[PDB]
């Protein structure tokens, strides 16, 4: 509709029920240009108030071990020394 | 004859165009044929021919803008240009203009249909020659304006001079000489082709379009105006002929290849042989030349 | 946003790209037939003021927003039928307003706009929720009571007083 | 805060990583990141005979969101330690 | 199924006849009478990319748990429509279980849409198909997507010359319908310029009609407010309306 928002709140309205079971997201990347493999998962987050941490667990294959087993990262944003060099 | 085949075929060979390429440009057969790549371009100047009143209007205006989009995309200028040109020349067995499409081709002709009456076969020498100067246009590399002065005023560039230039392949030697400099004028171009057009182009104002010293620029012309060259070259039209340019910029040209600035190219230049005037040179002249 | 049109004469040999249209002559320069097709305006708030800002602040609290419905071009579409005094009346009434282009040019006209998608914020001291929302002025808002965290929204109320509210 | 670092654990000041420890948004909401450092609990003394130190790494334990007191400003300034 | 699409379902219905699950889920076409009895539908089997390849008629069955897919396959008499799809996602060709078949050729600027008459030919192996034989419906598009011409053939034999029927349509700046011409009312407008299309439509920045004419009905104008109720109208016999 347009001259209307769509960020209208108008109703309190119920959720259905029933429907076809999707299960977990289970995202295998499209990659393209570095040819690795990648997964990622979705995690159980509260949406809460609407600003909740932005985590997922991903796997890529070339990732080297970690807090959650050989492959997945944490995706926590940091900042670090470069040492490549 | 080998040294006119010298002079275009070296040319030929370093603007990239094969013999086939020139002789579909230079040909003036004109093959009277209505084929689609011909029925074409008739099928819409009609357009022009019939929303337009002729005796108001003038052709140039009404037809450049439909040969615009059979033509490949040749803008009103160089369309207009296009026309104006085949008008002069008359590229055809005989006097073969845009007028003679507004009394048979948009009356007789009957649009859609090659059955008419037989005027539509000059219409068609017409229409291929105009295809010719476009191709031209395109394989010159010549600027919408650097081009519509050589049917503007062909006089100055040595081309058919009581008309619009024919495709004669010295001709368009030297119709590309002037395309190629107007490249080399660069974005100064437009000033240039203006002051040029008009008889305000001077030394000093080309050299700064040409990059140039401009003293070299300008005893080039002095040098240009005191040699009797094919065309005649006074200071009056030194920089109004493209001829006259040409002159000079050659005396430019041979000073910056021997580097002696343009006075010193003619001391090397009066140093003759089996000369027919019989002026026989002196050693003065030979040692002033070598010195 | 602008339209223009031009013939299959037009397309340079090669296509267009960016070189040619940024181009002074080109076929988007200036002094061509631009139709107009529309424009959009964001209104920002405060939260305090019922004046829109120069500017957004912080939290980008859009107030409404703003969208041309007619030209002066495109009222000729009423083919008449109605007085021209009657109709800038009509569409006043109608909640369109006139107003200048965004992005202007020499040789032009006000055109009419409508105004909507309005919300009214709450402070920051609650989290900054919208408290009231309207498609329009020409209707009442709908009140939005927020739970005692500003989490979910308990309780609805329209223009009307009709009330309607959830348990989570 | 000590446990958004990871740093060399003697030249404690020589930081590798600054790991995310807090957040705000525009609208007053926050976010606070609770890590645990590494210890020895669950290692036999093999582990800790080896690697005497080894307390630099830092693992992600709590995320604390949904204030519920609205602020602009960051919840992780002045060190102050999360409460649920 | 795994991605969350559906498989079947089905509905419990009074006690009567029902095809037969079998105890590896296999079915069987031969109907019994049974208490316990479900109307399966919405039977569907997929490519794995979600483009429903398979679809099933309807049929009655003795259990609510679902029937076995090699079997479905294999049994014939459980009917179902085939569809295949082109790289683009496009439906190319639907065979029906009667073996007729709907197909649709794409090109840059047109669409050719054969119905099962069309095709009757090709699967030959009533009305005689030769009727159809090159009859498509062609939908021509612009060059911004737009449909500006529907062409259609017109035969009353099958041995006739098809003739060409085509319903033209322009559209305005903003891809809004302008225009629409009816090919009886086209070829005499091309005779005679005096004759309106017929229909036009005038319409807001935001592509609400203000106007519309027909050539069959009149002209109305009408202006709705702000929020797309209306205001104001006038029919075409004057009548106004606030």
């Amino acid at each position: 509709m347009q001259n209307s928002q769509d960020f209208s709140i108008t109703e309190l309205s119920l959720p259905k029920g029933g429907g076809a079971i999707t299960g977990m997201g289970e995202a295998l990347t499209p990659t393209g240009p570095d040819g690795m493999a990648a997964l990622s998962l979705p995690l159980p987050i509260s949406a809460g108030r609407g600003y909740a941490p932005a985590f997922t667990l991903n796997y890529n294959s070339g990732a080297g071990n970690s807090p959650f087993g050989l492959g997945w990262d944490c995706n926590v944003m940091t900042i670090r020394r470069r040492t490549h060099f | 004859l080998i040294r006119k085949l010298n002079t275009i075929t070296s040319w030929l060979h370093t603007q990239k165009w094969s013999v086939f390429q020139l002789f579909i440009m230079t040909s003036t057969s004109y093959n009277k044929t209505l084929t689609p790549e011909i029925k074409n371009l008739l099928d819409t100047v009609y357009h022009g021919l019939q929303g337009f009143d002729k005796d108001k209007a003038d052709l140039l205006h009404v037809m450049a803008p439909y040969i615009a989009a059979t033509l490949q995309l040749s803008s009103e200028n160089v369309a207009h240009s296009v026309l104006l040109w085949a008008d002069k020349l008359q590229p055809g067995d005989g006097a073969m203009t845009a007028e003679k499409f507004w009394d048979w081709l948009n009356t007789k002709y009957t649009p859609g249909s090659s059955e008419a009456v037989e005027t539509q076969e000059h219409i068609v020498q017409y229409c291929q020659a105009l295809a010719q100067l476009e191709m031209v246009y395109h394989s010159t590399g010549i600027n919408e304006n650097a081009f519509r002065l050589f049917v503007t005023k062909p006089e100055m560039f040595g081309a058919a001079t009581g008309a619009a230039p024919a495709h004669d392949a010295l001709s368009l030697i030297m119709l590309t000489r002037f395309a190629d400099w107007v490249n080399a004028l660069g974005e100064k171009a437009s000033s240039v082709l203006a002051a040029f057009e008009a008889n305000s182009l001077t030394a000093e104002q080309l050299a700064d379009a040409m990059n140039l010293d401009a003293n070299l620029l300008l005893q080039a012309s002095i040098q240009a105006q005191n040699h009797q060259h094919l065309p005649p070259v006074t200071p009056e039209n030194a920089f109004s002929c493209w001829t006259s340019i040409n002159t000079i910029l050659q005396w430019v040209n041979v000073a910056q290849q021997l580097n002696v600035a343009p006075q010193g190219v003619s001391a090397l230049v009066g140093l003759d042989y089996i000369e027919s005037m019989k002026e026989t040179p002196t050693y003065a002249q030979w040692e002033n030349a070598a010195g | 946003s602008d339209i223009f049109t031009y013939g299959a004469e037009n397309v340079p040999a090669g296509g267009l790209n960016l070189e040619l249209l940024s181009d002074k002559n080109s076929l988007i320069a200036d002094d061509k037939p631009r139709e107009y097709l529309g424009q959009q305006k964001t209104a920002y708030t405060d939260g305090q003021n019922t004046t829109p800002l120069q500017t957004p602040t912080r939290q980008a609290l859009i107030a409404f927003t703003e969208t041309t419905v007619f030209n002066q071009s495109t009222l000729s579409a009423f083919n008449g039928s109605i007085p021209s005094d009657k109709l800038s009346t009509t569409l006043e009434q109608a909640g369109y307003q006139q107003t200048n282009y965004l992005f202007p040019r020499t040789g032009e006209d006000k055109v009419w706009v409508a105004h909507h998608g309005y919300t009214d914020y709450g402070t920051a001291a609650q989290f900054w929720r919208p408290q009231k929302q309207s498609n329009t002025q020409l209707t009442g808002k709908i009140t939005l009571i927020w739970d005692a965290n500003y989490c979910v929204v308990v309780q609805t109320r329209d223009a009307a007083g009709l009330t309607t509210s959830a348990k989570y | 805060s000590p446990q958004a670092r990871i740093s060399n654990p003697s030249q404690t000041t020589q930081t590798a990583q600054w790991l995310l420890e807090a957040s705000v948004s525009s609208r007053g909401e926050q976010i606070y990141y609770q890590y645990r450092a590494e210890d020895d609990t669950g290692c036999e003394a093999d582990e800790i005979t080896h690697h005497l130190q080894a307390t630099a790494q830092r693992y992600l334990h709590i995320v604390y969101y949904g204030n519920r007191t609205a602020s602009e400003t960051l919840p992780g300034l002045d060190g102050s330690a999360p409460s649920q | 199924d795994g991605f969350g699409r559906l498989l079947q379902a089905a509905a419990r219905h009074e006690a009567g006849m029902a095809r037969q699950r079998n105890e590896d889920g296999s079915l069987i076409i031969n109907v019994q009478h049974t208490e316990n009895r479900w109307a399966v539908t919405g039977r569907t089997e997929y490519d794995n990319k979600g483009q429903p390849i398979r679809t099933y008629q309807p049929y009655f069955l003795n259990d609510w748990r679902y029937v076995s897919n090699d079997s479905a396959r294999q049994e014939k008499e459980a009917y179902a429509d085939t569809h295949v799809y082109d790289p683009i996602g496009r439906e190319i060709k639907v065979i029906t279980a009667k073996g007729w078949f709907r197909r649709t050729l794409f090109t840059p600027w047109f669409t050719v849409n054969e119905d099962e008459n069309d095709t009757a030919a090709e699967v030959k192996k009533n009305i005689d198909p030769k009727l159809y034989q090159k009859t498509p419906t062609v939908s021509v598009y612009d060059n911004r997507g737009l449909i500006i011409r529907n062409i259609d053939f017109h035969r009353t034999t099958a041995n006739g010359d098809p003739d060409t029927r085509i319903t033209r349509h322009q559209y305005d700046i903003h891809g809004h319908l302008n225009q629409s011409i009816d090919p009886r009312l086209y070829e005499a407008k091309q005779t005679n310029n005096t004759i309106k299309p017929n229909f036009l439509w005038q319409y807001d920045l935001t592509g609400n009609p203000l106007c519309t004419e027909s050539i069959d009905a009149g002209r109305t104008v009408t202006l709705n407010d702000i929020e797309g109720r209306p205001l104001l109208t006038v029919t075409a016999t004057g009548v106004i309306q606030t």
